[PDB]
This record gives structure tokens, sequence and C-alpha cells, in this order.
RNA sequence: GUCUUGGGUG
């Protein structure tokens, strides 16, 4: 839950997310890019 | 931001006496008085004065805490004197001593001149 | 001074340079009865100047 | 309101 991963704000309109947050971002990335390659071409050293 | 004012050392309020007497039970014929908004300057003067009457058989003060401005006394006297009326002595008596004194210094004064 | 007798005990007296340092009792004096807390930790807040 | 760096205190 975003508890876990708390925003904060820098000068009173701004906000960065917790580093768990762009750490499950960036695992998002990497699976939905899995999912962009087992759907078309792939020559092996993309899958791995 | 803690500094109690300065004239709180003298200055009586309303809901404090300038003098309490109070009697020590366990020796017979004494009491204690505590003195508020005064210090050494009258302590001493007062005990000293005391200690050399015949009927005065103990007779002592103390200032409890620098940062509070009282001081309690313990004067005890014989069977027939009270203490109290050894105190009003001892105030009379040291203000016949200042009043002469006063006289003769005024007089060394003028003669001075 | 209490008393103007004598000290029995002479007394080691003259002129010393004194330094007035940077620390004041003033500038650290610090209580806390309830206050802001952390986001994360829910917890009490670090430093005497943020309570 | 957050993280690092620096100067310090007992």
């Amino acid at each position: 839950p975003p508890q876990v991963r708390p925003s904060i704000a820098m000068d009173e309109t701004t906000q960065g997310q917790d580093d768990l947050t762009h750490k499950l971002s960036d695992i998002l990335k990497a699976n939905i890019n899995v999912q962009k390659l087992e759907m078309d071409g792939s020559p092996q050293h993309i899958i791995n | 931001m803690n500094a109690p004012d300065r004239f709180e050392l003298f200055i009586l309020p309303d809901d404090v006496p300038k003098l309490k007497i109070t009697p020590d039970s366990r020796v017979p014929n004494c009491i204690i008085i505590k003195f508020e908004r005064e210090d050494h300057t009258l302590a001493n003067l007062l005990r000293e004065e005391l200690a050399l009457y015949p009927d005065v058989t103990f007779v002592a003060y103390k200032v409890e805490h620098p940062l509070f401005a009282n001081f309690v006394m313990r004067l005890q006297t014989e069977e027939g004197t009270r203490p109290k009326q050894a105190l009003e002595r001892a105030c009379a008596s040291i203000i016949n001593k200042l009043k002469t004194l006063d006289h003769k210094f005024n007089e060394e004064w003028n003669i001075k001149n | 001074g209490h008393t103007g007798k004598k000290l029995m005990a002479q007394v080691f007296f003259g002129p010393t340079y004194y330094q007035r340092l940077r620390h004041m009792v003033d500038d650290k004096i610090h209580a806390r009865a309830r206050g802001p807390v952390q986001v994360l930790t829910r917890q009490p807040v670090e430093g005497r100047s943020r309570d």
C-alpha cells in the first residue's frame, strides 16, 4: 500500500514518489516489455 | 524566558504575608518565624541582637535557597519571657541604636565643616 | 558578604581573561509533549527547531 | 517536507 511508500512535499506544490514506487514502476515497464517479445519478432538476444 | 522579576525580591504580594509565626512544639516556649521579601540584612542584625539577651536561650536563622527571597528564624526564650516580646524588644533596641548613631554622625559631619 | 566577618582562609584574587562561548542554555532548552510526527514511521520528528 | 555534505557539543 501507499503507506509503506508515502510521497512527500518539496515546496508547497511538489512531490516525488518514494524509491519503492519508482522501482515498482521500472518492474512494470520490464514486465510489459517482456510481454512485447513473445508477441512478435525476438531473435533470442532480446528475450533473455 | 525563565528569569523571574528583579522586584519580586522586595515587593510583597497581596496574598503573601510579610511575617508568619508558628510554634516549635518539640522544645518549650519556642517559635518559628518566616520573613518574606527579606534577606541577610535584617536576619543577621536581629540574630546578633537577640543572641545577647539573658532571657534568649536559642536564636538562629537560615536562607534555605538563595534564589528565593525569604528567611526563616528559630527563637526560644525562658519560661517567663515570650519569644515574640523579645522580638519587639530587639527591634526597638536596634531602632534606638540607629537613632543615636544618626544623631552622632550628623553632629560629627557638622563639626567637620 | 553576609556577615562582614573575615574569612579564616585567604583568597587568591585578581583579574583573569575570560571568554563568552557560543553555547547558551536558551538555545538548547527543549521540551515536547506532543507534536509533529514523521510521514513514514509516524514517530516524533528529529530536531529542537522542528519541535 | 526529504536526502546527502560540512562544522561542532557532552
